[PDB]
C-alpha cells in the first residue's frame, strides 16, 4: 500500500470562528523512521492544505497547488478561498485519476468575506467530503476517528480547540505504529495563525 | 502565413478593415448602474416573414454573464459558442464557480487576439458588449474590439449609431443611478438610433441585476443563487415603452 | 549500496562503498560511487545496476546545461529539487530510474553545508545525516548517539569512521571500504588516509 | 518575417513603429527600488476608471512588466511570463532572477520574428524587479526583433524620444536616485514633460506598492511649484 | 495558366504537362517493335561514355527511357517494386498490361495533385508473358499505348514511318530474333541526320530469350 | 487579393461569400416554403431542359432525416455535398443525444459549417442556401434557411431564387390578409402551388414541380402523380 | 518543380582516368594567407575506395552514409556508377571489379574531366591531350600540366590524398 | 480574366472558371456514349486510330467497376481512370462493409462526391473527364453521366466528347421511337458511326437477360453484326 | 540565395569580433546610450563567438550548449570544436523561414588536447578554419590588417602576444582560453594596460 510507506496523519477541526489543523512529523520507510521534520500541512494564502500519503505525492501536489495557486492569485488578483481551493483540489486529483496520487488531502481555512470556518476532506471515490466538525486522515484515521468523535464538541474557543485536537492527535499518534516523532498544531484565525510544536513519545 | 499583417505605418491593416465591419453593424449599448447591467441592441430582419424571435443578439455567457454584438452575426454565434466552452472546461469544471466577468472576457479577448495571429485566419468581425456580476468586482461592463482589446465602460455604444449614442450616454449617465433608470436611458438612446419601427419585437434588452431564484428550476439548495442574466420579454419591453 | 552522509559545522562528508558485484564475483574494488554535479555539490548515488550511473550522468549533464546556461552555480537546494522532479517524473513512467542518491553541498550564498536525502520515489529530506538502504539500520542509531550540530570536519571524520567499522562489524556483505568525500567552502576534496 | 535586400526584417520594423504609436511608459532604478510610470489617458467620461487594470503587471512577487504598444500581444506576453515564472520555481525551487524572464519574454518575442505563419508582436516591454534574496535592483528593456537591454532609465511607446533626452540630463550615473522619493519625484517629472499619472514602485521583498493619487497629487504639487 | 501542373488553361490544355511531352523531344530516339514471339528494343545512346538507354526490370520484361533519366529511374524502380510486390504476394509474374496500367496510374498523380511535377520521361516497355510478347509506349501525361511498334525521342517520327510501312513484314517475324533486330536497326536508321557498335544498344526479350541488352561488340554483327 | 480569399476589403466585405450568394442563383429555379397549421410544404421548380435526363433524379429536395427535409438553392454538387453533411450530423446528434435531431438545430450546425469556411481561408464557400422543413416534436411546424454567409433564422413562409422577391411579396400580401390555416397537408400543398403560379406567372404541369411534404414523423416527397392530383384539385 | 516551354526543367577539378588508377586534383584558391590551408577539404573520400572532387557537406555524408551501409549490407564494396545514382559541380572517381577505374560528372562517365570556368579550355587540352597509355606518372603530371594552362585511387593503395611538392618540382 | 486562375475561387458573377476549363478538356475528348434499355445498358465509344502501329483490339477503353458497374468517360484519359480506381475502391468498400454489390445510384453518389471534393481546394485539379456509367442492380438498370464539375444526373440516354451534340441527336431520336438490349448494341454502333462524322468501335453492355446483370464486352460475332449493321 | 545574402548583410551591420590562435590559446576580442547600463561558452572548454542579429545568436547558442551536453550525454568524450563548428553550422543550414543573420567565431580545445582552434560559420552554414579571423562591420579592415600583422611561420606564442595582437587589431573586452577547461575573461583594468602600452 503506498500510502502506508511513509505513515503519518492529519487532523483538521471547526472550532468557533476559528480553525485548527494538526499533523504528526514522522517521515519513514515503513518501520524505519527517516526525519522528524516532514511536515505535511502547508498554505497558499490563508487556505491551509494537510497531505497525507506517499510522501513523494505529497511533495509534488504541495508543489503543483503552489503553482496553481500562484498563478489563480496573478490572474484574479486575489487569493484562493478554502472553498475555489477544495474544488481545484478536487480537480487536480481528478485529471490523474488513471495513475492517481496516493494522497488524502485536508483543506482547512476561513472565508475571508464570510469570514467563517472551512475543513473538507477527499475520499479514495473522490467525493469533497465538507464537514462541520473535523476531518481526519492518515493511517490512524480510525484511532483518530475514535479519538475525534468522542472529544469534540460544537463551537470551541481556540484554547479549548488547541487542546481538543492536540489531544486527538496524541493519543491515536500513540497507537499507530508509522505516526509520531513530534506534532505540529496550527489554529487559524481571522486576523493571525499560531504554530504549536507538542511534546510526544520518541518512540 | 499571416493574413494579418503590419503595415509600414505600424497599423494592423485586417484589424482596421474588421472595425470597418463593426462600425457598419447594428448600434447596440450597454449601461452600467449601480445595481446592475443594461444591454440592448435593435434587431433588423431579412424579411417581414423572417421570425426574428428565433435569433437573440443578447446571449448568456454564463448565469452572471451576457454579451450583446455588433458587426457579423455568425462570427458572434461561434465566438460566443467558443466563450461558453471555454467559460465551462477552463474555470468552472476547475474551480466549481463560474468565471469572473474580467476573467471570461479575457478569454474571449485571447480567442478573438489569437484569430489575429495566427494564419490562415482572419479577425473576427465583430465588437462585444460583455456585461456580468462577480462578487468581488461586483457589476462591470467589457467592450471587446476585433483584436482582442477589451476596456471596461460605465457606459458605451457600437456600431452604426455609436457616436450619437455615446454622445447622448455622457450627457445621461451619472452615479446613483438605478437599473431601472439604466433601462429607460438605454430604451431612449436606442429609439432615437433606430429608423425603423420601434418596439418590443425590434427591439432586445438583457438585464444583469438581482439575483433571480424563479428562474434557477429547482428548489433546496439553499447556497445556489440563480440568474442574474435576464432577457426582458417582448411584453416586457412594451410596457415599458407604453411608460417610455 | 553503502551511501553515507553527515553535515557537520563546516562541511558535508559523504561516504560511498567501493566494491561491484554482478552476481558470483566483486568484478571491481575501487569503484566511486559520486558525481561532481558542481564545483561545491556532490552526488552519491546507490541502487540497481545501470539505472544509478545512467541517472546520475543524466542529472550531472542537465546541471551543467543550467549551470552554463545561467552562468551561475545552482545552489545545492535547487539541484536537488531538481533531482528530486527527476525521479518522482521517472517512478510513474515506463522505466523508472530506481536510484537513491545524498546529494551534499556547500551553499556558497548562504555559506552552509547542506545534505538531502532522496529515495528512487523522489522522497527529498534535508538531514544532519542520511544513509540510504540497510546500511541506516546500523549507522543511525550511532549518529543519533554521537552527531552534534557543532562537530568540526574531524569529528565527523571520525563519526564516520565509528559507523564504517559498525558496519563492516555487523552488515554480512564485504563491500571493501569506503571512499570518503568532503564537501567545504574550499569545493571538493577526498579523504585518502581514511 | 524575411529579410530585406538591406539585410533588415520589415516586419520587426513595422512592429517596431507599432510599439511607437503605443502609449508610454517610463521606468527608473534608484539606489534601493525601481520606479515605473506612465500617463493614465483618462480623458473619456465613461470609462470606467476604478476598474481599469494598470500599465504594470506583477510577473512574480519581485518582478513587474510595463510595456507599449499593442495590448493584445501584451497581454499574450504578460501570460506566458507568468506560466514561466511559475514553471522555474516547479522545476528549480528558486524563483527567478530578472535576467531569467527577461531573456524568456526575449526570446518568446524572437520566435514570433523567425517562425513562419505569425507575426511579430507589436510590443516592446520594461521589466523591472528584484533578484531572489537580493537588494539590487533591475530593469530591462525588450522589443519585438527579440533583443533585450539593461538600463538604468528607460522610456518606450509614444513621445520616448523626448522624454528620453530628458532623462539623459535628469538621471546622474556616478549619483542615481538614492530614496523612493527622488525617484519617485524624477519619474513625474520626466512624464510631465509630455503633454494625471499612475506610479509602480518595486522594492526588495516583494514589496510593490501602487502609489495613490492623493500621493502623486502631492508630488505634482511640489513639482509644479519648483517650476514655478 | 502554365506556371503550374493544377492549372487548366481557358482552351482545356494543361500546359506542364504539355511541355513535359516536350521534354522527350529532347532526348535521343529509341525504337521498339516486336513479333508475337519476341520484342525487341533499339537505342540511340547519346555521349564521355554512351549513356545506357535500358533497364532490365525482370527475366520477363524490360525497358528503355527517353528524356530525364532521374525520372526513369524512379518509374523503374516502382515497377521493379510492382514486379517483386506480385511474385511476393502471388508467385505470379505481373503481366506487361498490368505493369503499364500501374506507370499510368502512378504519373497521373502528379498532373492532378500541387507540388509535384509530371515525369518528363517516355519509356518503352517490352515483356512477355502468357500472352505473348508486348510492347508499351508510356508518356509523362499518364497515357500508356500497346503497340506493334514505335519510336520516340528526338526525331522519331521517321523511325516511326518506317516502322509503319514495314509492318506487314516485322510482324510475321517469328522464332527469328535476328531478322527483328534488323528490322529494327534499320528502323532507327531513319531517324539519324551515325550508327557506331558503342554508340548503338540493343536489347530483346521472348518466347525462349529471357531479357538481354547487347552493348559493345554484341551489337557490332547487327550494324 | 481580398477579393480571391475570405479576408476583409477596406470596406469591411467579404467579396468571396458575396460571390458565392450570386452562385445560388445560377441553377435558376425557385423554391418556396410554408407552414400549415400542423404540416410544412416545400415547393420547388423542377426545370429539365434536356429530354434525356430521367426525371426521376433532377431534384433538389433532400429527405435528411425522418422527420427534416432540406431543399437547395444553388449548384447540384455543392447541393449533394451539403446534404450528405447534414445527413451525417442528423445521425451523430440522434447517436449522441439520444433523439432526433430538431430542425433547428440542423440548421445552426449548418450554419457554424458555413462560417468556418467564412473564416478559413484555405476552403471557399459553398454556394448553397438551404432550407430545412419540419415538424418539430415540440415547436411544431418550422422553417429554417441557411446562406453562404452562415447566417439562419426560422421563417413564417419563405422563397428563394431569382424570383424571390416575388414570391415573398405575394406571400406577405397573403399573411397581411390572413401560418396558413388547412387541415390536410394537401391543401397546403395546393395553396403553395396556387401562389407559386400566380407569383410566377406561369402554369405547371406534373413535370415542372417537385413538392416535399413534412409532417408529424415522416418527411415525405411528393411523387409526378401526386403532384398531377394536386393540379387537378387546383385547376377545378 | 516547372518546366520551361523548350521542355527543359527552369576553383577547378580536373581528374584523369588511368588503367593503373585515378588521379584527381583542386586549386585549393585559398581567400587569405590566414585560413587553414590543412581545413580545405575539397577532396574527399566517400568509400575505401571511392572519393569525389567538389550542399557539399550535407551530399558528401549521405553519399559516405550509403557507402557504408552498402559495404555492411553486402560485404562488398560499392560500384561506384550504382552510388552515382543511390547517394556543386562534381567529380565522382572509384574503383569496383565491375569496371574498374572510373570518372564520373544525370551522371555520365568520363575517361577525364575538367570542372569550373577553365572547364571550356580545359575540355579542349584534354581532348588534344588524353591518350590511353598514360601511366599513373603521366597521368599525374597531365592533371598539373592542365591546371597549370592531388589524390589517387588504386587497387593497392585505395583512396588517398598525397610528395606534391615533388611532384610539382617533376613538373 | 484574374478569377480562374485558382480552383477555389469565385468569379462575380458566381461561376468557377477552373471546372468550366475542365469542361472545354472534356470537348475535346472522342465521343462516348451511354444508352439505357428495357432490362440492361449499353456503353459505346469512338477510339481514334493514331497510327496503324496501335495493336487494334488490346487498347481497351471501357472499364468495368466490380462486376456490375461499367464506366467509359471522355476527355483526360488518365483521369478517367484515376476517377475508376477510385471507384473500384470504392465498390470494394462498401462490398467489404456490406456483403451487397454497391448499388447503382449510391456509386453514383461516391463518384460525386469524390469529384466534387476536387472542385473546393486550391491544391488541387478538377477532373478533366465526363464519365458515362451505368450497370444494373436490385432495382433495375442505372445510366448516369458525370461532369467535371460533380454534376450528375440520371439518364436515359447520354453522349460526351467532340461528337457529342450529333450523338445526342440520335439518342434523342431512339427515345422518341422506343429498345432491348439486342437492338440496343446495333444502335449504339450506328450513333457511334455517325457521330464520328480511322476509328475503332468498342462496345459493352450489361443486361439483366441477356448478361444475367454483369458486365460484358461485346466481341465477335455481336460485334460484327452491329458494325455491319452501322455500316448498312 | 538571395535570403542568405540578406543574412549576410545583417551580419556585415553587426558589431566586429575577431580572434586570433596561438602556440598555447585562442584569443577572442569583440567590439562592444548614456541611460544604457558577446562570447558565449558552449562547454568548458569551448566558447562560441558571433556577429549578426543578437536574437538568432541566442537561438544557435542554445542549440549548440544542448547537443555539446548531448554528445556527453551519449558518448562519454566532450565535442571535439571541429564536431561543435559541424553542428553549428549544420544548424544554420537547416533553417535557410529566414537563415540567422549570424556568423560565428568557435574557439576551444579538443578533449585532453593542446592545438588550439579556431573555426568560423556563416549564415549559409559553411564553416572553416583559421589562424585568425575577424567578422561583423568593417571586418575587412581589421582582417587586411592582420593578414599582414599575422606571421604563419611564426604566429604569437604567448598569452601576451596574442592579446596585443588581438588589441591592435580592434583599435574592449577580451576572452582567452587555453587547455584544462581554462576560460578565462580579462579585466577591464588588464584591457586598459594593454591598450596604453
Amino acid at each position: 500500500d503506498p500510502s502506508s510507506i511513509n505513515g503519518g496523519i492529519v487532523v483538521a477541526m471547526t472550532g468557533k470562528d476559528c480553525v485548527a489543523i494538526a499533523c504528526d512529523l514522522r517521515l519513514g520507510s515503513q518501520s524505519l523512521g527517516v526525519s522528524n521534520k516532514f511536515e505535511k500541512i502547508f498554505h497558499y494564502g490563508h487556505v491551509f492544505l494537510g497531505i497525507t500519503g506517499l510522501a513523494t505525492d505529497v511533495t509534488t501536489l504541495n508543489e503543483m497547488f503552489r503553482y496553481k495557486t500562484n498563478l489563480y492569485k496573478l490572474k484574479e488578483e486575489r487569493a484562493i478561498e478554502p472553498e475555489t481551493f477544495t474544488q481545484l483540489v478536487s480537480s487536480s486529483l481528478y485529471e490523474r485519476r488513471f495513475g492517481p496520487y496516493f494522497v488524502g488531502p485536508v483543506v482547512a481555512g476561513i472565508n475571508s468575506k464570510s469570514g467563517k470556518p472551512f475543513i473538507a476532506g477527499f475520499d479514495l471515490i473522490g467525493c469533497i467530503d465538507e464537514a462541520k466538525d473535523f476531518i481526519v486522515s492518515g493511517t490512524a484515521s480510525d484511532q483518530l476517528f475514535g479519538m475525534c468523535e468522542s472529544l469534540y464538541e460544537p463551537n470551541l474557543e481556540p484554547e479549548d480547540l488547541f487542546e481538543t485536537i492536540s489531544q486527538a492527535l496524541l493519543n491515536a499518534a500513540d497507537r499507530d505504529a508509522l505516526s509520531g516523532w513530534g506534532a505540529v498544531v496550527y489554529i487559524i484565525k481571522k486576523d493571525e495563525v499560531v504554530k504549536r510544536y507538542l511534546k510526544m513519545r520518541q518512540d | 502565413f499571416s493574413l494579418t499583417t503590419f503595415s509600414p505605418s505600424g497599423k494592423l491593416g485586417q484589424i482596421d478593415y474588421a472595425l470597418t465591419a463593426v462600425k457598419q453593424g447594428v448600434t447596440s449599448l450597454g449601461i452600467k448602474a449601480t445595481n446592475g447591467v443594461v444591454i440592448a441592441t435593435e434587431k433588423k430582419s431579412s424579411s417581414p416573414l423572417a421570425m426574428s424571435e428565433t435569433l437573440s443578439k443578447v446571449s448568456l455567457l454564463t448565469p452572471d454573464i451576457g454579451a450583446v454584438y455588433s458587426g457579423m452575426g455568425p462570427d458572434y454565434r461561434v465566438l460566443v459558442d467558443k466563450s461558453r466552452k471555454v467559460a465551462h472546461t477552463s474555470y468552472k469544471r476547475i474551480y466549481g464557480e463560474y468565471p469572473p466577468t474580467k476573467l471570461l472576457v479575457s478569454e474571449v479577448a485571447k480567442i478573438m487576439q489569437e484569430a489575429t495571429q495566427s494564419g490562415g485566419v482572419r479577425p473576427f468581425g465583430v465588437s462585444l458588449l460583455i456585461a456580468g456580476h462577480d462578487e468581488f468586482n461586483g457589476f462591470s461592463l467589457y467592450q471587446v474590439d476585433p483584436s482582442g482589446s477589451y476596456f471596461p465602460w460605465k457606459a458605451t455604444a457600437i456600431g452604426k449609431g455609436s457616436v450619437a449614442a455615446k454622445t447622448f450616454l455622457e450627457k445621461r449617465w451619472n452615479d446613483e443611478l438605478e437599473l431601472e433608470d439604466a433601462i429607460h436611458i438605454a430604451l431612449l438612446t436606442l429609439k432615437e438610433s433606430v429608423e425603423g419601427e420601434f418596439n418590443g419585437d425590434t427591439i432586445e434588452l438583457a438585464i444583469i441585476g438581482d439575483e433571480n431564484p424563479d428562474l434557477l428550476g429547482y428548489t433546496g439548495i439553499p447556497t445556489d443563487k440563480g440568474p442574474r442574466f435576464r432577457k426582458l420579454t417582448s411584453q416586457e419591453i412594451n410596457d415599458r415603452l407604453e411608460a417610455l | 549500496d553503502i551511501i553515507l552522509g553527515i553535515r557537520v559545522q563546516d562541511s558535508v562528508i559523504l561516504a560511498s562503498s567501493k566494491a561491484v558485484t554482478r552476481g558470483i564475483s566483486v568484478l571491481k574494488d575501487s569503484d566511486d560511487k559520486t558525481r561532481q554535479l558542481s564545483p561545491h555539490t556532490l552526488m552519491s548515488f546507490a541502487g540497481e545496476a545501470g539505472d544509478t550511473v545512467q541517472f546520475a550522468e543524466y542529472i550531472q549533464a542537465n546541471i551543467q546545461l543550467y549551470s552554463i546556461r545561467e552562468d551561475y552555480e545552482l545552489s545545492p537546494q535547487a539541484v536537488s529539487s531538481f533531482v528530486r522532479q527527476e525521479l518522482a517524473k521517472s517512478i510513474r513512467s515506463r522505466r523508472p530510474y530506481q536510484v537513491n542518491v545524498l546529494i551534499g553541498g556547500y551553499d556558497k550564498k548562504k555559506n552552509k553545508p547542506e545534505l538531502y536525502q532522496i529515495d528512487y520515489l523522489g522522497t527529498k529530506v534535508e538531514l544532519p545525516y542520511g544513509a540510504h538502504g540497510y546500511s541506516g539500520f546500523y549507522t543511525f542509531s550511532l549518529l543519533d548517539h554521537h552527531y552534534r550540530p557543532d562537530m568540526t570536519t574531524e569529528e565527523g571524520l571520525d563519526l564516520l569512521k565509528l559507523c564504517v567499522q559498525e558496519l563492516e562489524k555487523r552488515m554480512p556483505m564485504d563491500f571493501k571500504g569506503v571512499i570518503v568525500k568532503i564537501v567545504d567552502k574550499d569545493g571538493i576534496r577526498q579523504v585518502d588516509d581514511f | 518575417s524575411i529579410f530585406s535586400p538591406d539585410g533588415h526584417i520589415f516586419q520587426v520594423e513595422y512592429a517596431l513603429e507599432a510599439v511607437k504609436r503605443g502609449t508610454c511608459a517610463v521606468g527608473v532604478k534608484g539606489k534601493n527600488c525601481v520606479v515605473l510610470g506612465c500617463e493614465r489617458r483618462s480623458t473619456l467620461k465613461l470609462q470606467d476608471t476604478r476598474i481599469t487594470p494598470s500599465k504594470v503587471s506583477k510577473i512574480d512577487s519581485h518582478v513587474v512588466l510595463s510595456f507599449s504598444g499593442l495590448n493584445a500581444d501584451s497581454r499574450i506576453l504578460i501570460e506566458k511570463a507568468r506560466v514561466e515564472a511559475q514553471s522555474h520555481r516547479l522545476t528549480l525551487e528558486d524563483p527567478v532572477t530578472v535576467e531569467y524572464l527577461t531573456r524568456y519574454v526575449a526570446g518568446v518575442q524572437q520566435r514570433y520574428t523567425q517562425s513562419g505563419g505569425v507575426r511579430p508582436f507589436g510590443v516592446s516591454t520594461l521589466i523591472a524587479g528584484f533578484d531572489p534574496r537580493d537588494d539590487e535592483p533591475k530593469l530591462y528593456q525588450t522589443e519585438p526583433s527579440g533583443i533585450y537591454s539593461s538600463w538604468s532609465a528607460q522610456t518606450i511607446g509614444r513621445n520616448s524620444k523626448t522624454v528620453r533626452e530628458f532623462l539623459e540630463k535628469n538621471y546622474d550615473r556616478k549619483e542615481p536616485p538614492a530614496t523612493v522619493e527622488e525617484c519617485v519625484k524624477l519619474t513625474v517629472r520626466s512624464l510631465l514633460e509630455v503633454v494625471n499619472i499612475e506610479i509602480t514602485v518595486v522594492k526588495p521583498d516583494s514589496d510593490i506598492v501602487a502609489l495613490s493619487s492623493e500621493e502623486i497629487n502631492q508630488y505634482v504639487t511640489q513639482i509644479e511649484q519648483e517650476k514655478q | 495558366y502554365d506556371g503550374d501542373t493544377v492549372t487548366f488553361s481557358p482552351t482545356g490544355r494543361l500546359f506542364q504537362v504539355e511541355y513535359a511531352l516536350e521534354a522527350i523531344k529532347q532526348g535521343s530516339v529509341t525504337v521498339g517493335l516486336r513479333s508475337n514471339t519476341h520484342a525487341v528494343l533499339v537505342a540511340l545512346k547519346r555521349n564521355s561514355s554512351y549513356q545506357k538507354k535500358i533497364i532490365k526490370c525482370d527475366e520477363h520484361m524490360g525497358l528503355s527511357l527517353a528524356g530525364l533519366a532521374p525520372d526513369a529511374r524512379v518509374l523503374s524502380n516502382y515497377l521493379r517494386q510492382q514486379c517483386n510486390y506480385s511474385s511476393l504476394v502471388f508467385n505470379r509474374k505481373l503481366a506487361v498490361e498490368r505493369a503499364g496500367h500501374l506507370l499510368c496510374d502512378k504519373a497521373q498523380k502528379n498532373t492532378q495533385s500541387y507540388g509535384g511535377r509530371p515525369y518528363g520521361v517516355g519509356l518503352l516497355i517490352i515483356g512477355y508473358d502468357k500472352s505473348g510478347a508486348h510492347l508499351l509506349e508510356f508518356q509523362p501525361s499518364g497515357n500508356v499505348t500497346e503497340l506493334y511498334g514505335t519510336a520516340i525521342g528526338a526525331r522519331s517520327q521517321g523511325a516511326k514511318t518506317y516502322l509503319e510501312r514495314t509492318l506487314d513484314t516485322f510482324i510475321k517475324i517469328d522464332g527469328n530474333p535476328d531478322e527483328l533486330i534488323k528490322a529494327g536497326v534499320e528502323a532507327i536508321s531513319q531517324s539519324l541526320r551515325s550508327l557506331t557498335v558503342d554508340n548503338l544498344s540493343i536489347a530483346i526479350v521472348g518466347k525462349d530469350t529471357p531479357f538481354t541488352i547487347y552493348d559493345g561488340e554484341a551489337v557490332a554483327k547487327y550494324i | 487579393y481580398d477579393r480571391h480569399i475570405t479576408i476583409f476589403s477596406p470596406e469591411g466585405r467579404l467579396y468571396q461569400v458575396e460571390y458565392a450568394f450570386k452562385a445560388t442563383n445560377q441553377t435558376n429555379i425557385n423554391s418556396l416554403a410554408v407552414r400549415g397549421k400542423d404540416c410544412t410544404v416545400v415547393i420547388s421548380q423542377k426545370k429539365v431542359p434536356d429530354k434525356l435526363l430521367d426525371p426521376t433524379t433532377v431534384s433538389y429536395i433532400f429527405c435528411i432525416s425522418r422527420t427534416i427535409g432540406m431543399v437547395v438553392n444553388g449548384p447540384i454538387p455543392d447541393a449533394r455535398n451539403a446534404a450528405l453533411r447534414a445527413k451525417a450530423e442528423a445521425a451523430e446528434f440522434r447517436y449522441k443525444y439520444g433523439y432526433d435531431m430538431p430542425c433547428d438545430v440542423l440548421a445552426k450546425r449548418m450554419a457554424n459549417l458555413s462560417q468556418i469556411y467564412t473564416q478559413r481561408a484555405y476552403m471557399r464557400p459553398l454556394g448553397v442556401i438551404l432550407t430545412f422543413v419540419s415538424v418539430d416534436e415540440e415547436l411544431g411546424p418550422s422553417i429554417y434557411k441557411t446562406d453562404p454567409a452562415g447566417y439562419y433564422v426560422g421563417y413564417k413562409a419563405t422563397a428563394t431564387g431569382p424570383k424571390q422577391q416575388e414570391i415573398t411579396t405575394n406571400l406577405e400580401n397573403h399573411f397581411k390578409k390572413s401560418h396558413i390555416n388547412e387541415e390536410s397537408w394537401e391543401k397546403v400543398v395546393e395553396f403553395a402551388i396556387t401562389h407559386m403560379i400566380d407569383a410566377l406567372g406561369t402554369e405547371f404541369s406534373k413535370n415542372d414541380l417537385e413538392v416535399g411534404v413534412a409532417t408529424k414523423d415522416k418527411f415525405f416527397t411528393l411523387s409526378a402523380e401526386n403532384i398531377e392530383e394536386r393540379l387537378v384539385a387546383i385547376a377545378e | 518543380s516547372t518546366f520551361s516551354p523548350e521542355g527543359r526543367l527552369f576553383s577547378t577539378a580536373i581528374g584523369i582516368a588511368t588503367k593503373e588508377g585515378v588521379v584527381l586534383g583542386v586549386e585549393k584558391r585559398a581567400t587569405s594567407p590566414l585560413l587553414e590551408s590543412d581545413s580545405i577539404e575539397k577532396i574527399v573520400e566517400i568509400d575505401r575506395h571511392i572519393g569525389c572532387a567538389m550542399d557539399a557537406r550535407s551530399m558528401i555524408e549521405h553519399a559516405r552514409t550509403a557507402a557504408v551501409t552498402h559495404n555492411l549490407y553486402y560485404d562488398e564494396d560499392i560500384n561506384v556508377e550504382s552510388l552515382t545514382q543511390s547517394v556543386v559541380a562534381l567529380l565522382i572517381a572509384g574503383h569496383d571489379a565491375d569496371d574498374g577505374y572510373q570518372l564520373f560528372h544525370t551522371f555520365y562517365r568520363y575517361n577525364a574531366k575538367a570542372i569550373g570556368s577553365g572547364s571550356e579550355g580545359a575540355q579542349a587540352e584534354l581532348l588534344n591531350e588524353w591518350h590511353s597509355s598514360l601511366t599513373l606518372k603521366e597521368a599525374e603530371l597531365l592533371v598539373l600540366k592542365i591546371l597549370k594552362q592531388l589524390s589517387c585511387i588504386t587497387k593497392q593503395d585505395g583512396f588517398k590524398i598525397y610528395k606534391t611538392a615533388e611532384l610539382i618540382k617533376e613538373l | 480574366t484574374g478569377y480562374d486562375l485558382s480552383n477555389s475561387v469565385f468569379s462575380p458573377d458566381g461561376r468557377n472558371f477552373q471546372v468550366e476549363y475542365a469542361v472545354k478538356a472534356v470537348e475535346n475528348g472522342t465521343t462516348s456514349i451511354g444508352i439505357k434499355c428495357n432490362d440492361g445498358v449499353v456503353f459505346a465509344v469512338e477510339k481514334l486510330i493514331t497510327s496503324k502501329l496501335l495493336v487494334p483490339q488490346k487498347n481497351v477503353k471501357i472499364q468495368v467497376v466490380d462486376r456490375h458497374i461499367g464506366c467509359v468517360y471522355s476527355g483526360l484519359i488518365p483521369d478517367g481512370r484515376h476517377l475508376v480506381n477510385r471507384g473500384r475502391e470504392e465498390a470494394a468498400s462498401f462490398k467489404k462493409l456490406y456483403k451487397t454489390p454497391i448499388p447503382i445510384p449510391a456509386f453514383a453518389d461516391r463518384l460525386g462526391q469524390y469529384v466534387q471534393a476536387h472542385t473546393l481546394y486550391n491544391s488541387v485539379r478538377p477532373f478533366g473527364v465526363s464519365t458515362i456509367f451505368g450497370g444494373v442492380d436490385k432495382n433495375g438498370a442505372h445510366l448516369y453521366m458525370l461532369e467535371p464539375s460533380g454534376s450528375y444526373w440520371g439518364y436515359k440516354g447520354a453522349a460526351t466528347g467532340k461528337g457529342r451534340q450529333s450523338a445526342k441527336a440520335e439518342l434523342e431520336k431512339l427515345v422518341d421511337h422506343h429498345l432491348s438490349a439486342r437492338e440496343a448494341v446495333k444502335q449504339a454502333a450506328k450513333i457511334i458511326y455517325l457521330a464520328h462524322e480511322d476509328f475503332e468501335l468498342e462496345i459493352s453492355w450489361c443486361s439483366l437477360s441477356e448478361t444475367n446483370g454483369l458486365h460484358k464486352f461485346v466481341k465477335g460475332d455481336l460485334l460484327q453484326e452491329a458494325i455491319d449493321f452501322a455500316q448498312k
